[PDB]
């Protein structure tokens, strides 16, 4: 839930303020973790690869809450973490369902002394 | 799908496409060595006997100008295997224009892959053939003369199948046709524009007659080498540009085994755990 | 969201009952199989092949079997169905 | 389909103890799991990997350590088996 606190400290501008807000968020990857965790801890049966059964649910209240309104814009650049490299997994494709564009930091551009991680190509 | 036998698969392609890559980088520099040596070999020598005996007037009034009935073939290929499509190529055209027509061809292969192929659908025709050839270069391919043109006697025209390096990724087969001994002799012998008094006429006929068949046979053999490199480079290129397709899909797969017996594995721990 | 397809449905076979011609069209249906398999799993009901529950057929195969071509004399109304499908690999 | 088995088995015991020799040919046991494993789990019984039961090793290793070669001291019998396994694909 402390993914959800920096949330509701963003909605407090949106609404109240009006003013357009950047809420920043760690790799998602360990958010989806601890939905997991306490979903075990609780008694419920775990998803295909271990999740919880309300990954859906759990994690659509959080990319549906943040979005464009008439008072103002919360606009969310969070992390993903690929677990076990596989696109496949249910956390980054549900995921993949809701983001817009994608940024993707490359290391190869910071060798050359061109220091925007971003990398052009990979990026949509 | 049992993992395990998944991941040993994908690390077989891994190292092929290891191994292709590797021998493509060799590919291209063998290229290279092939490119500077046919460059400083080409056109060496060529047409020189065809020009002046072109300017030999009398001899064009007197040239004996039939069609030769029966041909000898020796077609150029490469020796070491998984070098293209190049050897495919002359083995295939050969074999047309043999098929058609048997026993009007003495048909002395040039390579390993080039007498091997051609070893079961012609039998009987090609008793001998040139392989493991050290180096090319002029005294090699001056033997190599010499060998067609015993077995040249028998026949009344010569013909050489080889790739023509043309580009390095494009190599188109060119034949050659040139004459034996007896009748560049013959043909020879009215040679009255040139005079030749240095060495007799005798003498001189023989010397060039090897300027002109070495000079055919080691342009051919250049040609086909530099053509080796090339088509092996891009053999490699495609194979393992297949090796990396074929080995990215089993990575696929070996993550959906993975969910799947994660899913399996879990499931039974949830029915025990149930009860 | 397993109850919101159903809910379409009955809606497009009111056009069909009546003579009249609707179309429907799905939405990603994997959605609606996640939905169920949450409440599939939060039951306690015995998960299958890929923690989907065992009547995921019946789940959505009773929903497109009401989409079909009503004959002429009872109004000649239709409803077609437009089921959508994600594919995580392409597989 | 789990007794018939160790049936055969006691028929092939009698050859065996009568300083015969007898050969038993059992057919595929992974049915035979199948079936203990359904009379296992309808009894309520906890379930091992893959659904069988925690001692289904020792079923079919109880069944084929019978097969022996008695000594001369009781007849010199013998017994013989040639159990059957099918695989889904050579796994």
């Amino acid at each position: 839930r402390v993914g959800l606190t920096g949330l509701t400290v963003a909605e407090y501008f949106r609404d109240e303020e009006g003013k357009d807000v950047l809420l920043f968020v760690d790799n998602i990857f360990r958010f989806t973790q601890a939905c997991s965790e306490v979903s075990a801890l609780l008694g419920r049966i775990p998803s295909a690869v271990g999740y919880q059964p309300t990954l859906a649910t759990d994690l659509g209240a959080l990319q549906e809450r943040i979005t464009t309104t008439q008072k103002g814009s919360i606009t969310s650049v969070q992390a993903i973490y690929v677990p076990a490299d596989d696109l496949t997994d249910p956390a980054p494709a549900t995921t993949f369902a809701h983001l817009d564009a994608t940024t993707v930091l490359n290391r190869g551009l910071t060798e050359l002394g061109i220091y925007p991680a971003v990398d052009p190509l990979d990026s949509t | 799908a049992n993992l395990k036998q998944l991941k040993i698969r994908m690390k077989a392609i891994g190292s092929i496409k290891k191994i292709t890559k590797a021998m493509k980088m060799v590919a291209a520099s063998k290229m290279k060595a092939e490119t500077s040596r046919l460059e400083n070999g080409r056109n060496f020598a060529v047409g020189s006997v065809q020009k002046m005996l072109e300017n030999e007037s009398y001899v064009q009034k007197k040239k004996s100008t039939t069609a030769p009935k029966s041909t000898l073939l020796v077609p150029i290929t490469s020796d070491k295997g998984l070098c293209g499509s190049v050897n495919s190529s002359i083995v295939r055209e050969v074999k047309r224009l043999a098929l058609n027509n048997r026993s009007a061809f003495g048909l002395l292969p040039v390579g390993e892959k080039g007498s091997s192929g051609l070893s079961r659908p012609f039998p009987d025709l090609l008793k001998s053939s040139i392989v493991n050839i050290q180096n090319v270069n002029f005294p090699t391919a001056a033997a190599i003369a010499h060998q067609v043109s015993t077995q040249g006697a028998g026949y009344d025209q010569v013909t050489l199948i080889y790739n023509h390096f043309k580009n390095a990724i494009s190599y188109v087969v060119k034949h050659q046709e040139l004459l034996p001994r007896a009748q560049f002799l013959n043909l020879f012998k009215y040679v009255t524009r040139h005079e030749a008094v240095e060495p007799e006429l005798e003498y001189s006929k023989n010397y060039f007659f090897e300027l002109y068949m070495a000079s055919s046979v080691y342009n051919a053999l250049l040609n086909s080498s530099a053509s080796e490199q090339a088509s092996r480079m891009n053999a490699m290129e495609n194979a393992s540009k297949n090796a990396g397709e074929i080995l990215s899909k089993l990575t696929l797969d070996y993550n959906k085994a993975r969910q799947a017996k994660i899913t399996m594995e879990l499931i039974e721990i949830i029915s025990g755990a149930s009860i | 969201q397993f109850l919101a397809p159903y809910s379409g449905c009955a809606i497009g076979e009111f056009f069909r009952d009546n003579g009249k011609h609707a179309l429907i069209i799905y939405d990603d249906l994997s959605k609606q199989a996640v939905a169920y398999r949450q409440m599939s799993l939060l039951l306690r009901r015995p998960p299958g092949r890929e923690a989907y529950p065992g009547d995921v057929f019946y789940l959505h195969s009773r929903l497109l079997e009401r989409a079909a071509k009503m004959n002429d004399s009872l109004g000649g109304g239709s409803l077609t169905a437009l089921p959508v499908i994600e594919t995580q690999a392409g597989d």
